[PDB]
């Protein structure tokens, strides 16, 4: 059980270390996502507005 | 037995007491907040036998003792019994005399004034502590977690206080004090285990159910689906071994208990749950504060160790929160020991030495002084 | 039961519902804006039992109900519960039916437009009222007090409005709408009574605290001096008897709560207090206006009934105001219920009978019509 | 960093401060004219925390700060805060200590003498500047735009000045100073967004509304027609993202706020608007001056960057002006940033070296010297 435990703890800790990395990947991913959305939003909107106001040329 | 005049850290709650020396990373003396007394007539003579037993003594001889807790829902109701817990914790287990060790105690932000002043009085008049401080558990939780900002959910045995801090400052108008805690979850389990044919009412029985809860219960991420299978099959049952060799097998009660955190009506409480209170602690803060508190939802104290709770909470707050916004839970393995760790960090901080009330200021002002000097 | 098609007048706020008929000098009946619902599972059969209770029914059976207020700091959101409140107000108290009477409702000048549109929609579509008119609370407050010129200080349960009116005209740029109200005082008192060892967190407890506040509280002319003695001696304490026979003794909390009106920081609000908002609303007006507004600061709504409130605000305004000029607060006995009276005055003016939205114009345009027809 | 004693140049408004050095064609940094202070009690220990925050620090930490502006309607009312702003503005970002470099500060032509005297006193006694000059904002705008002639509209956050200049001469009898400005436009937007269900009353909320205005608002070439459609259909609405992930959708309020410049009655101001203010300055000048002022309406300061303003101001003056005459607005992309640039131009002109007050003349005469030397 000790070896199974060390293996289960290895799996739990492996996975905990890995999930921590994945959680970090999510935090980074969401920040990247926000950057994609925010930049997209900013670009699509800065153009809708730039073209809606800048219509006379 | 310590090599420095370092303040002790003693997180004394309605459940357990975590005590140790400031500057370290863990408590050294951990006892239940229990004072036990015999409820039987003696027959043999020359048997020793104490008038009262404390901490581990109270549990080791509990077969014939009635066990009481001096602390209830965040406050000391029996300070004489706390002197007994403290004397043992300090002199027998930590092996330190408070006379040379100032000692940091803990409290919730909206905790009654009487408790903070009574704790101050006992340490100065019974233990002759050279100085005192009573700390906010939320402060200590944020130090331990490496933060100055966040919502501290201190969800222990007594009270869930739901208290926000931003840039190290309290935001007291947004504290959502909640009358739902680990002690109620234990009582709920005793009632639904009665439904299964295993009534638990006496001290031995009360201690067993608390142990069952700590070992078997969880929240998971979806109550109704978990209940649909737990109520239909033995595949979600777990057996618990009772002290006499008998066993109890528990099904959906395993999750129905802690679900009270999300469904307080289970114990007759008028509340929407801990995620609503977490949400309001964030929402009731200014709009330019909210973003930092959403990203720093901090788990602290007991019940934070129910499987699925850190993610269950992030999901439940996200469900109430505006879209786009990132809701994040801070839930390190140092969960529940974080108040003790913060106590160590704060007590030993050079920037906080002037925050200790000395036994000069104490006698000139009396114990009410803690209310003006600690924060 | 009325012998004339007199307008019905009602102030449906976040606190109380005041109602009567146009032409009277007082509401005929006043009760809380509450719709209550059972928070328990029924076990006895043939017990009647409603799905929801209204007004005094909601309070009378509150032991097992959760109680909600449909109006949130001046705006109606739960229109379904308000339909029940109006039906009760009109049919079970005034014994009138809106179908046979035009109806006047009122709101603050900077109240979101949604409030006026929803009130108009429900009275025309569910009560079939022949006509509607949403009045300004500030207009009604000065009609009742007898002024065409002055500052409306309507400091009630929902929101404090602070609006200068001169010769019957609004001076809207000087309105200081403030999120400081009688509703916050109830919750703040629950928190400072918790500090004294009497925690209050539930609806029943909130209704108990609202009763403590209404019967024991005052502000005082000099806060710090009143505080120094209340904090030092039992001579400024007053007891309160709770519904269950418990007795709470209250000291400086008796005024520290109400003092939040002058010191909003007590509840985490970014504000200089009601006396400064009054002062600035006048200071933003022309100098040939200011001479009349400073001499006519007019109280309306609850909290204006606290001992020391008119003297406290007049003192602070006078201290901030220039010399030679006179500063005065008008605080008539027709307090807290004066806006209703103003509604009666407006509803009964001959000059007001052309201001009604009829149930013709309403259906052709829809409820948005109130935004163009009333003001 | 500098290899010559170039003057340092700042344009300090009631809004923001633009800063850089003499001889450049652009500011190097911009700071808001803000000093922030915490409105909460610290609970944690050792989290740093300043007594006050300056400029961009004040906005970055604003979640718990009250934010104050030291400048109102064109003058400094709080110079202790301006000293912190100037240290930050000149030394922390531009990296130049005024002790070794002359400084140029700006003012409106009728700006109270007390303000130019304090600007002079502060830089000489607190910063030990070797020399000072206080410049007229209208002069600076004309230099930057390449004009010696025109009506300068400095239409920013504080005050609209409106001064005609011809062939480099002031025509003071034709100045139409008006207490209508960008700060009032923001206040109006806060009140009309309140009508839409989004009340804004705290500092964080005020700063959001100023951000909404700057990103969403415009004046429109034809307000009443633009409003007729914006107030009738969602097709002219634009959303804004609030800091907590919530959004606000704005319709005609998007242009009704800026419209107060043309319709000041929206905020209770006794004015026909900025285009009649401009027109009257032209009208009051001599008949052989008028033709050049009609052809040169000069745009400087804030609000000059609203969509439709350059085209609207030329149209509105054309509508007031005689026929035959050519009405022209000077409104390039470098519009408004003309006042900072002019400060740089003036400070570095060879014909203006004798106009600097040295810290010789200053101490012999005292700060009243600026009134005798700058113009």
């Amino acid at each position: 059980l000790s070896d199974k435990l060390k293996e289960a703890e290895t799996r739990a800790e492996f996975a905990e270390r890995s999930v921590t990395k994945l959680e970090k990947s999510i935090d980074d991913l969401e920040d990247e996502l926000y950057a994609q959305k925010l930049k997209y939003k900013a670009i699509s909107e800065e153009l809708d507005h730039a073209l809606n106001d800048m219509t006379s040329i | 037995d310590e090599d420095e005049t370092t303040a002790l850290v003693c997180d004394n709650g309605s459940g357990l007491v975590k005590a140790g020396f400031a500057g370290d990373d863990a408590p050294r003396a951990v006892f239940p907040s229990i004072v036990g007394r015999p409820r039987h007539q003696g027959v043999m003579v020359g048997m020793g036998q104490k008038d009262s037993y404390v901490g581990d003594e109270a549990q080791s001889k509990r077969g014939i003792l009635t066990l009481k807790y001096p602390i209830e829902h965040g406050i000391i109701t029996n300070w004489d019994d706390m002197e007994k817990i403290w004397h043992h914790t300090f002199y027998n287990e930590l092996r330190v005399a408070p006379e040379e060790h100032p000692t940091l105690l803990t409290e919730a932000p909206l905790n009654p004034k009487a408790n903070r002043e009574k704790m101050t009085q006992i340490m100065f008049e019974t233990f002759n502590v050279p100085a005192m401080y009573v700390a906010i558990q939320a402060v200590l939780s944020l130090y331990a977690s490496g933060r100055t900002t966040g919502i501290v959910l201190d969800s222990g045995d007594g009270v869930t206080h739901n208290v926000p801090i931003y840039e190290g400052y309290a935001l007291p108008h947004a504290i959502m004090r909640l009358d739902l805690a680990g002690r109620d979850l234990t009582d709920y389990l005793m009632k639904i285990l009665t439904e299964r044919g295993y009534s638990f009412v006496t001290t031995a029985e009360r201690e067993i159910v608390r142990d069952i809860k700590e070992k078997l219960c969880y929240v998971a991420l979806d109550f109704e689906n978990e209940m649909a299978t737990a109520a239909s099959s033995s595949s979600l049952e777990k057996s618990y071994e009772l002290p006499d060799g008998q066993v109890i097998t528990i099904g959906n009660e395993r999750f129905r208990c802690p679900e009270t955190l999300f469904q307080p009506s289970f114990i007759g409480m008028e509340s929407a749950g801990i995620h609503e209170t977490t949400y309001n602690s964030i929402m009731k803060c200014d709009i330019d504060i909210r973003k930092d508190l959403y990203a720093n939802n901090v788990m602290s104290g007991g019940t934070t160790m129910y499987p699925g709770i850190a993610d269950r909470m992030q999901k439940e707050i996200t469900a109430l929160a505006p879209s786009t916004m990132k809701i994040k839970i801070i839930a390190p393995p140092e969960r529940k020991y974080s108040v003790w760790i913060g106590g160590s960090i704060l007590a030993s901080l050079s920037t906080f030495q002037q925050m200790w009330i000395t036994k000069q200021e104490y006698d000139e002002a009396g114990p009410s002084i803690v209310h003006r000097k600690c924060f």
